[PDB]
């Protein structure tokens, strides 16, 4: 299973005119172009080695499709703020989605999209691809005014032909990477907090995907609780991090298991101290 | 590639 | 005559014409439009792009600040209708307009490259 | 209108190992609006040439930024995270932990 | 107001043949029989330059091109064999942003007539 995903931001700014509008595309958990129009380059780049390879040709048509995109938003921003009956004053966020998955046997499983103003739902793709549904009692003006234009169709040809399409030409192209597991260096450490109690923090070290699990338990079994368990972090090198703690009454220390589950393992590990 | 076309709320 | 049009132009309600790909400036498209022996864009109402009310791209026009008069105005003197583009107000004066057939307009800088759209009257 | 409030994380890429050359991050996430200010810190000095991330967003529409710079620990090195946001009632500082 | 006299009144012309910009969506059959009605035939793609007009103009639109059985081949009006290629019970062709594509002859879409 793999996806395409891309992240659109266009946040507004009363002062300087035109507003900010940032894309980012990721194959998998890996980022391999955006585009900035604030930046050195009002076009789009590289973020990743294996596309370094790519000619005028494609660099040229995505820039074509984001500095396009970036205007459809500097308009919608000024329509939103209308409908919103909004102060001209204020600066506002519109974000945008969209992605496609591929099932296990590398052939399309599902699509989304969908559009967010201000932090909030706005307008979704509905399940079936083939109409759009509003979320704020105020995106019903959006709706059928896309519902009607039947935007719909152009969107979901987009997920099923090229984005499927495209996501197996870059799977292709980063081979090497985009397709290695990297399995967790795990281990644990022991944290005395008193006399009484002490923390024992299960560590996961370089891995990818992202996606992870780590879990406590002991002597008995399952769960335990008292826990800490802090978000994924990346490492900045591709890989991640993540770390699962609890709090043990001191000498108990190796009544307690940590589990880490992951792809890049042939199956679950066990950790101990 | 991202989507071609986008949408006129 | 009425049927003339060149060819890659398209004829629309006896006028020619030319939605370009080409991406240039304003100052680019405003002399590309002449040596074509046309004008760049310039609306009468925004039902002139009726025919290509589903496009998304926006396409530079023929509309600029009038040291002058103060003003806005189409490449052949005349004045902007306060309606077509509703907040005209807002646009900055030191740039030019680029219209969307839809009916919606954005100014950008003279130098930004844009696409541009040129036409030919008949009568 | 949504506001978030930034989750913090100051680490290092690799285990620290003081004298070895690292890698000092701070990961901040499920914020919006999007304008953040973050600063590293050496001994209260602003680490300058500090670079980060593209501007991302997750499943819920907040945001996530990665800043970071290249460093080397000592055991008299205090490090740290300078967080300013604008659902932050002051500057919010989180010292850099090897444990955590 | 004043319109060319080859082509219908609110038609457009553009290279030597007339063009409708359909702007309601319709089941291929009855574009079919709508294109008809205006005493022309349904969209044709002569050149894939023709193609990057007509997706400057309109996004998507039904061609006249089919299939009968889920295999048989790809078909002109004319009964001929078409010669452009193009993408389950799908068997009606339609024009999708400069590309061919398969779609279902009873779904909804825009159609445009076209003169010789």
């Amino acid at each position: 299973s793999h996806s395409l995903k891309y992240f659109h931001t266009s946040v507004s700014r009363p002062g300087r005119g035109e507003p900010r509008f940032i894309s980012v595309g990721y194959v998998d958990d890996t980022q391999f172009v955006r585009f900035d129009n604030d930046a050195a380059s009002p076009r789009m780049v590289p973020r990743a080695p294996w596309m370094e390879q790519e000619g005028s040709e494609y660099w040229d048509r995505e820039t074509r499709s984001a500095r396009d995109t970036a205007q459809i938003f500097r308009v919608n921003l000024r329509t939103l703020r209308g409908y919103y009956n909004q102060s001209e004053a204020g600066s506002h966020t519109l974000q945008w989605m969209h992605g496609c998955e591929l099932g296990p046997d590398r052939r399309f499983l599902r699509g989304y999209e969908q559009f967010a103003y201000d932090g909030k739902d706005y307008l979704t793709l509905n399940e079936d691809l083939r109409s759009w549904t509003a979320v704020d009692t105020a995106a019903q003006i959006s709706e059928q005014k896309s519902n009607d234009a039947s935007e719909a169709e152009h969107q979901r040809a987009y997920l099923e032909d090229t984005c499927v399409e495209w996501l197996h030409k870059y799977l292709e192209k980063g081979k090497e990477t985009l397709l290695h597991l990297e399995p967790p260096k795990t281990h644990v450490t022991h944290h005395p907090i008193s006399d009484h109690e002490a923390t024992l923090r299960c560590w996961a070290l370089g891995f990818y995907p992202a996606e992870i699990t780590l879990t406590w338990q002991q002597d008995g079994e399952g769960h335990t609780q008292d826990t800490e368990l802090v978000e994924t972090r990346p490492a900045g090198d591709g890989t991640f991090q993540k770390w699962a703690a609890v709090v043990v009454p001191s000498g108990e220390e190796q009544r307690y298991t940590c589990h880490v589950q992951h792809e890049g393992l042939p199956e679950p590990v066990t950790l101990r101290w | 590639v991202m989507a071609p076309r986008t949408l006129f709320l | 005559d009425c049927c003339s049009c060149q060819e890659k132009w398209v004829g629309y309600r006896c006028n020619c014409y030319f939605i370009s790909s080409e991406q240039k400036t304003w100052n680019e498209s405003r002399h590309l439009c002449a040596s074509q022996k046309s004008s760049l864009l310039q609306l009468q109402n925004t039902d002139e792009l009726d025919f290509m009310s589903s496009s998304q791209q926006f396409y530079w026009i023929g509309l600029s600040y009038s040291e002058e008069h103060t003003a806005w105005l189409w490449e052949n003197g005349s004045a902007l209708s306060q309606y077509l583009f509703p907040s005209f107000e807002t646009f900055n004066t030191k740039n030019c307009i680029a219209y969307n057939p839809n009916g919606n307009a954005l100014d950008e800088s003279c130098e930004d490259k844009n696409r541009y759209i040129c036409k030919q009257q008949l009568i | 209108m949504i506001q978030r409030t930034p989750k913090i994380q100051v680490y290092s890429r690799h285990p620290a190992e003081n004298g070895k050359s690292n890698f000092l991050n701070c990961y901040v996430s499920g914020f919006h609006p999007s304008d953040i200010e973050v600063d590293l810190l050496k001994n209260g000095e602003r680490i300058e040439k500090v670079e980060h991330s593209d501007l991302s967003f997750s499943k819920d529409w907040s945001f996530y930024l990665l800043y970071y710079t290249e460093f080397t620990p000592t055991e008299k090195d205090e490090y740290a995270c300078r967080v300013n946001h604008v659902t932050l009632s002051q500057p919010k500082i989180v010292k850099w932990d090897r444990d955590m | 107001a004043r319109h060319c006299g080859h082509c219908p009144e609110e038609w457009i012309t553009y290279s030597n043949s007339c063009y409708y910009i359909g702007k309601e969506r319709r089941t291929w059959e009855e574009s079919l029989l709508a294109c008809t009605s205006k005493n022309s035939s349904l969209l044709s793609i002569d050149n894939e330059e023709e193609m990057k007009f007509l997706s400057i103009i309109s996004p998507s639109s039904w061609i006249g091109v089919f299939r009968n059985s889920s295999h048989h081949p790809w078909v002109t009006m004319n009964g001929l064999a078409f010669k452009h290629e193009i993408k389950a019970e799908l068997n009606c062709a339609v024009l999708q942003v400069n590309r061919l594509k398969s779609a279902q002859c009873g779904s909804s879409i825009i159609y445009h007539c076209k003169h010789k």
